[PDB]
C-alpha cells in the first residue's frame, strides 16, 4: 500500500519557476528522464497539472555520470506537518561525539517504494529546451523521489528492517539518516571502522541498494573559532581605537568584556600614528578579555523549534568564516573555511557547513550569501555536489562584521 | 464542417468546493436571438455543441453582435473564476539571433486551432448557455460545447498540448526536422533539397489532417521574408520591422512612451541605442495628452539615435559549432551596450544595460552586472555562456574583487582596449597616515525639529559645525565628512562613528543618487591620501567625545 500525504491546510502545491540551463545540462536530463521513464519512476504530463519544481543537473564528488539534483525546497516546507510531525526521524545527540562519521548516499532505496496516488501530481517538474523552442517536457513521480523529505519519512519503517542485523552487532555505531544520505559514526580506530563500512555495504546491497570534506567526517575534532586579539610590543592610537572597537561588538556575544581602562588611553583629540604606552591598568583589562574569549559562552542553547541561521564572511585569500545562530549574537557555532573562484568556493563552504549542521542537529540552516543573487543562481550548480539544498538568501554586509572574526 | 481530433481529452475539473457557473441569460433582441439561432444550429451540425434541457442546471451568458457577419460572444469570464488552473503555455518567446539557419522554412497556420479539439466529457456540462426566447416568455434553446470554447481558461494549454502529442510521432519519424510551435503557428524548417522540403511538409500536413487538423496547402503558404512578432525572417539574416520615428513639433507623453518603446525594440540588432534623456522626461505626474519639451539632453539622444537608425542594420543566424564573442563598451553615466558575435564583427544580436542596483555604486560593479545580465541572456538564447571581451585591465579586475567583501565571478574573459575604459577613480588607505591632520567627524540631527549640526575637532585643535535644516541623522554624519574633506589638506586622516557612512564610501563609489555623497567623491578624487577608520560612539572615546558634545548641542543629549 501507499502512505497517504497530505499539504499544509490551505497550502497549495508548488509553482515555482524552472531556471534557465544550459544546453550540455538540458541533454544530460532528457536522457536520465528518458530512462527514468521506462523503468516507470517518472510518467509524462498533461498540462492540467498546474504544478512545478526546478530541475537541474549535477557531477557526485569523484564521479564525472550526471546526476538529477530536483529542487523540492517549495515542497518540503509545504509537507513538514508530513515528515517533521506525523513521521519524523528522531537525530542522535551522540552523532557529533563520534570520532568517525561516514556518509553513504542510500538514495536508491525511494525508487522501489510506490508514492500514493493522490500526491504525485505535487512532484511535477519541466526539463526546458533551448531558446523556448519546443515546449519543455513534463513529468511526475511515480515513486518516492530523493530530494523530498517525505521519502526517508516513508521509508524509515524499510530502513529499520534493513539495519537491524548490523545495529544489534554493532550497538555502539550510530547510524542517522537524512535526506537521501546515511550517517555512520564510530570510536573505531579508522582501519575498523572502514571495515565496519563495507560490512554495512553488503547488507544494503542485499536490499537492492548499490553503493570540502575527506572521506569521512571527523566532529570531535571540530572546535571553536575564537575571536582572537592582537598581540603588540606597541600600540597606536589607531590599534587601541581599533580594539575597542573589536571588543565592544565582542561584549554583544561575551558578557563582562570591558573596555573603560583602554578607552581612558585614548582622552584627548589624537593623532591617529601617536604611540601610546599601556598602562598596567589597561593591560590586566586586555588580559581579563582575552581570557574571557577563549572560553564559550554562557547561556546559549539550541532551540529545536527555531531555525538555524548562517552567516558567511569573505575574508581574502580564500578564507572564509561563518556562524550559526538562531537568535543573533547567539553563536551556536563558529567556524572558518579555507581554500578555484569566489563562487566555487563559497559553494565549497556552503556544504562544508550544511553537513556540519546536519550532524550537529539534524536540521540545515538557512544561509545569508554574500553575493549578487543572479551570479548565486547561474553559478553554484556547476560546483555543487550535495543531494539537499538548503534555504538562502543574500546579503549585502559591508561592515567591519568580518574584521572582527578573523 | 471542420474536423473535430480523435486525440484523447484532457481531464479538467472546477477549484476544489467550488461548483460550475450559474449566471442568469440576459433578455436579447430579436434580431440577436436569431442570430444566434443560426449561428448554433450551424455549429450543432458540425458536431462543436450540442443541445441539453434544463435537466443541467448551469449556465453562462451569450450576447451577439455585428458589417453582415454576426458573431456570438460567450462570456466566461465566471466559469473562468471556477476552473482549475493549467500550466501556463510559453514560458518565453523564441529570438531569431538562437535559430539555426535552414535552406528552407514553411510556416502553417491552423485553421481554428481550437474548435477541432475536443473538451473532456465530464467537463461539458459546465458550458451550457442559453438563446432566450423572444421577451423572455418561454424557456430557451440550451447548449453545451463539445470542444475548446473561446475565452475559457482551458483552452490555450489544452491546444498546445494536443498538438504536442499530435507532432510527437512526426518527429520520431523525421528527426532532422525541425519544428518550433508558437500559439496557432507552426515553424517548420529543413535542409533538404526544396522538392523533397515541399514533399515533408505535404507528409506533415496529412499526419496532421489525419489527427483532424486542417492547415494551408501550398498555394496558400506564406513566402519570406516571414513577419513575425515584430520581426523581419530572411534566408540568412532577421532584423526588426521597420522604425518609423515620427516627426514632430510637439511631444505628448504618448508620443515618448511610444517612441521609447520603439528605441527599446530596436535596441536588439542595432547598436548603441540610447533611452536615458527619454526616459528622463517620463518620471513624474503625467496624463497621456499632456505635451512635455524636450530638453537640450532629449534633442540630442534623438538625434543621435535617428543617426543609427537612419541605414537599416541586420543580424545574423546561429552557428553552434562556434564560440560566442560578446563585447561591452561604456557609453556614458549609467549607459552600457553589447554586441555578440560568432565571426567579428557580424553580430547575432546587440542590447544595452542600464540599471541602477543600489543607491551608490561604481563602473566596476556596473560592468560585472552588465556581465551577469549578458550571461543569462545567453543562456536562455543559445543554451552556453559566450568568451566576453571588457574594457578593464585584469589588474584592475583582480585589485576590486580581492579586496571586495562580496564573491563576484566574471566567467572566461579578455581584456580590450575600447575607451573609456573601466577604472577605480580613488582608494583608501590601509594604514594611518604619518603626518596628516586627524580630522574626528560627527553629526546629530533632532527627529522633532528636523535641525542637525555637523562638524569636526582636529588634533592640530580646529573645530567647526555646520547648521542645517530638514535633515536626518545619515545626512548629517556625511556632511561631516565632507567638511573634513573641504578643510583638510591633500592627505588626512578621518575618524567616524558612522558605520553607514563607512559602508559606503568603502566600496569606491563612483556615482550617487545622493548629491552630497556625490561631492565626497569629487573630493576624493582630488586627494593624495585618505585614511578613513571607524569607532562606536558614547564610548567616551578621545576626538570622538568632543566633536560629539559639539554637534548634540542644541539638537540631542
Ligand atoms: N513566422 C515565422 C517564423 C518564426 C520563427 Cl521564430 C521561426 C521560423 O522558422 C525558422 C526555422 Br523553423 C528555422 C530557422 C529560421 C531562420 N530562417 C531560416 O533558416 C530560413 N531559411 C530559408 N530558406 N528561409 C528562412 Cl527565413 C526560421 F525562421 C519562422
Ligand atoms: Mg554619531
Ligand atoms: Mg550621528
Ligand atoms: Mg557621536
Amino acid at each position: 500500500e501507499t502512505v497517504p500525504v497530505k499539504l499544509k491546510p490551505g497550502m497549495d502545491g508548488p509553482k515555482v519557476k524552472q531556471w534557465p540551463l544550459t544546453e550540455e545540462k538540458i541533454k544530460a536530463l532528457v536522457e536520465i528522464c528518458t530512462e527514468m521513464e521506462k523503468e516507470g519512476k517518472i510518467s509524462k504530463i498533461g498540462p492540467e497539472n498546474p504544478y512545478n519544481t526546478p530541475v537541474f543537473a549535477i557531477k557526485k564528488k569523484d564521479s564525472t555520470k550526471w546526476r538529477k539534483l530536483v529542487d523540492f525546497r517549495e515542497l518540503n516546507k509545504r509537507t513538514q506537518d508530513f515528515w517533521e510531525v506525523q513521521l519524523g526521524i528522531p537525530h542522535p545527540a551522540g552523532l557529533k561525539k563520534k570520532k568517525s562519521v561516514t556518509v553513504l548516499d542510500v538514495g536508491d532505496a525511494y525508487f522501489s517504494v510506490p508514492l500514493d496516488e493522490d500526491f504525485r501530481k505535487y512532484t511535477a517538474f519541466t526539463i526546458p529546451s533551448i531558446n523556448n523552442e519546443t515546449p519543455g517536457i513534463r513529468y511526475q513521480y511515480n515513486v518516492l523521489p530523493q530530494g523530498w523529505k517525505g521519502s526517508p519519512a516513508i521509508f524509515q519503517s524499510s530502513m529499520t528492517k534493513i539495519l537491524e542485523p548490523f545495529r544489534k552487532q554493532n550497538p555502539d555505531i550510530v547510524i542517522y539518516q537524512y535526506m537521501d544520505d546515511l550517517y555512520v559514526g564510530s570510536d573505531l580506530e579508522i582501519g575498523q571502522h572502514r571495515t565496519k563500512i563495507e560490512e554495512l555495504r553488503q547488507h544494503l546491497l542485499r536490499w537492492g541498494l548499490t553503493t570540502w570534506m575527506g572521506y569521512e567526517l571527523h566532529p570531535d575534532k571540530w572546535t571553536v573559532q575564537p575571536i582572537v586579539l592582537p598581540e603588540k610590543d606597541s600600540w597606536t592610537v589607531n590599534d587601541i581605537q581599533k580594539l575597542v572597537g573589536k571588543l565592544n561588538w565582542a561584549s554583544q556575544i561575551y558578557p563582562g568584556i570591558k573596555v573603560r581602562q583602554l578607552c581612558k588611553l585614548l582622552r584627548g583629540t589624537k593623532a591617529l600614528t601617536e604611540v601610546i604606552p599601556l598602562t598596567e591598568e589597561a593591560e590586566l583589562e586586555l588580559a581579563e578579555n582575552r581570557e574571557i574569549l577563549k572560553e564559550p559562552v554562557h547561556g546559549v542553547y539550541y532551540d529545536p523549534s527555531k531555525d538555524l541561521i548562517a552567516e558567511i564572511q569573505k575574508q581574502g585569500q580564500g578564507q572564509w568564516t561563518y556562524q550559526i545562530y538562531q537568535e543573533p549574537f547567539k553563536n551556536l557555532k563558529t567556524g572558518k573555511y579555507a581554500r578555484t573562484n569566489d563562487v566555487k568556493q563559497l559553494t565549497e563552504a556552503v556544504q562544508k557547513i550544511t553537513t556540519e549542521s546536519i550532524v550537529i542537529w539534524g536540521k540545515t540552516p538557512k544561509f545569508k550569501l554574500p553575493i549578487q543573487k543572479e551570479t548565486w543562481e547561474t553559478w553554484w550548480t556547476e560546483y555543487w555536489q550535495a543531494t539537499w539544498i538548503p534555504e538562502w538568501e543574500f546579503v549585502n554586509t559591508p561592515p567591519l562584521v568580518k574584521l572582527w572574526y578573523q | 464542417n471542420s474536423p473535430i481530433s480523435p486525440i484523447e481529452t484532457v481531464p479538467v475539473k472546477l477549484k476544489p468546493g467550488m461548483d460550475g457557473p450559474k449566471v442568469k441569460q440576459w433578455p436579447l433582441t430579436e434580431e440577436k436571438i436569431k442570430a444566434l439561432v443560426e449561428i448554433c444550429t450551424e455549429m450543432e451540425k458540425e458536431g462543436k455543441i450540442s443541445k441539453i434541457g434544463p435537466e443541467n442546471p448551469y449556465n453562462t451568458p451569450v450576447f451577439a453582435i455585428k458589417s453582415t457577419k454576426w458573431r456570438k460572444l460567450v462570456d466566461f469570464r465566471e466559469l473562468n473564476k471556477r476552473t482549475q488552473d493549467f500550466w501556463e503555455v510559453q514560458l518565453g518567446i523564441p529570438h531569431p539571433a538562437g535559430l539555426k539557419k535552414k535552406k528552407s522554412v514553411t510556416v502553417l497556420d491552423v485553421g481554428d486551432a481550437y474548435f477541432s479539439v475536443p473538451l473532456d466529457e465530464d467537463f461539458r456540462k459546465y458550458t451550457a448557455f442559453t438563446i432566450p426566447s423572444i421577451n423572455n416568455e418561454t424557456p430557451g434553446i440550451r447548449y453545451q460545447y463539445n470542444v475548446l470554447p473561446q475565452g475559457w481558461k482551458g483552452s490555450p494549454a489544452i491546444f498546445q498540448s494536443s498538438m504536442t502529442k499530435i507532432l510527437e510521432p512526426f518527429r520520431k519519424q523525421n528527426p532532422d526536422i525541425v519544428i518550433y510551435q508558437y500559439m496557432d503557428d507552426l515553424l517548420v524548417g529543413s535542409d533538404l533539397e526544396i522538392g523533397q522540403h515541399r514533399t515533408k511538409i505535404e507528409e506533415l500536413r496529412q499526419h496532421l489532417l489525419r489527427w483532424g487538423l486542417t492547415t494551408p496547402d501550398k498555394k496558400h503558404q506564406k513566402e519570406p521574408p516571414f513577419l513575425w512578432m515584430g520581426y523581419e525572417l530572411h534566408p540568412d539574416k532577421w532584423t526588426v520591422q521597420p522604425i518609423v520615428l515620427p516627426e514632430k513639433d510637439s511631444w505628448t507623453v504618448n508620443d515618448i512612451q511610444k517612441l521609447v518603446g520603439k528605441l527599446n525594440w530596436a535596441s536588439q540588432i542595432y547598436p548603441g541605442i540610447k533611452v536615458r534623456q527619454l526616459c528622463k522626461l517620463l518620471r513624474g505626474t503625467k496624463a497621456l495628452t499632456e505635451v512635455i519639451p524636450l530638453t537640450e539632453e532629449a534633442e540630442l539622444e534623438l538625434a543621435e539615435n535617428r543617426e543609427i537608425l537612419k541605414e537599416p542594420v541586420h543580424g545574423v543566424y546561429y552557428d553552434p559549432s562556434k564560440d560566442l564573442i560578446a563585447e561591452i563598451q561604456k557609453q556614458g553615466q549609467g549607459q552600457w551596450t553589447y554586441q555578440i558575435y560568432q565571426e567579428p564583427f557580424k553580430n547575432l544580436k546587440t542590447g544595452k544595460y542600464a540599471r541602477m542596483r543600489g543607491a551608490h555604486t561604481n563602473d566596476v560593479k556596473q560592468l560585472t552586472e552588465a556581465v551577469q545580465k549578458i550571461t543569462t541572456e545567453s543562456i536562455v538564447i543559445w543554451g552556453k555562456t559566450p568568451k566576453f571581451k571588457l574594457p578593464i585591465q585584469k589588474e584592475t579586475w583582480e585589485t576590486w574583487w580581492t579586496e571586495y567583501w562580496q564573491a563576484t565571478w566574471i566567467p572566461e574573459w579578455e581584456f580590450v582596449n575600447t575607451p573609456p575604459l573601466v577604472k577605480l577613480w580613488y582608494q583608501l588607505e590601509k594604514e594611518p597616515i604619518v603626518g596628516a591632520e586627524t580630522f574626528y567627524v560627527d553629526g546629530a540631527a533632532n527627529r522633532e525639529t528636523k535641525l542637525g549640526k555637523a562638524g569636526y575637532v582636529t588634533n592640530r585643535g580646529r573645530q567647526k559645525v555646520v547648521t542645517l535644516t530638514d535633515t536626518t541623522n545619515q545626512k548629517t554624519e556625511l556632511q561631516a565628512i565632507y567638511l573634513a574633506l573641504q578643510d583638510s589638506g591633500l592627505e588626512v586622516n578621518i575618524v567616524t562613528d558612522s558605520q553607514y557612512a563607512l559602508g559606503i564610501i568603502q566600496a569606491q563609489p563612483d556615482q550617487s543618487e545622493s548629491e552630497l555623497v556625490n561631492q565626497i567623491i569629487e573630493q576624493l578624487i582630488k586627494k593624495e591620501k585618505v585614511y578613513l577608520a571607524w569607532v562606536p560612539a558614547h564610548k567616551g572615546i578621545g576626538g570622538n567625545e568632543q566633536v560629539d558634545k559639539l554637534v548634540s548641542a542644541g539638537i540631542r543629549k
